Formats: C-alpha cells, sequence, structure tokens
C-alpha cells in the first residue's frame, strides 16, 4: 500500500503501519 | 526530503523504513 504518492497525512499514518513499534521521525523541510 | 520522495514522486518501502527509528 505504500507504491504510490502519499501525503499530509496519508504518509503520517503510512510511517505509522510500518514502522510499528519502533516509531518514526516525520521532516517535511528536510 | 521524504515528500520529496514518497509525496511529489511515488513512494516506496525501502524510503519509508528509512524513516523508522
Amino acid at each position: 500500500f505504500v507504491n504510490q504518492h502519499l501525503c499530509g497525512s496519508h504518509l503520517v499514518e503510512a510511517l505509522y503501519l510500518v514502522c510499528g513499534e519502533r516509531g518514526f521521525f516525520y521532516t517535511p523541510k528536510a | 526530503g521524504i515528500v520529496e520522495q514518497c509525496c511529489t514522486s511515488i513512494c516506496s518501502l525501502y524510503q519509508l523504513e528509512n524513516y523508522c527509528n
């Protein structure tokens, strides 16, 4: 479900499902 | 950045996992 254009909340949502109990870091201004 | 790799262009599992801790 990740091989598509993921923007905004749609992206943050994917990182959450994928990273799991590891967590992740969202940086749009990188 | 992630937006330029997964938003303006198509995302991939390899890229997403780079942002997991």
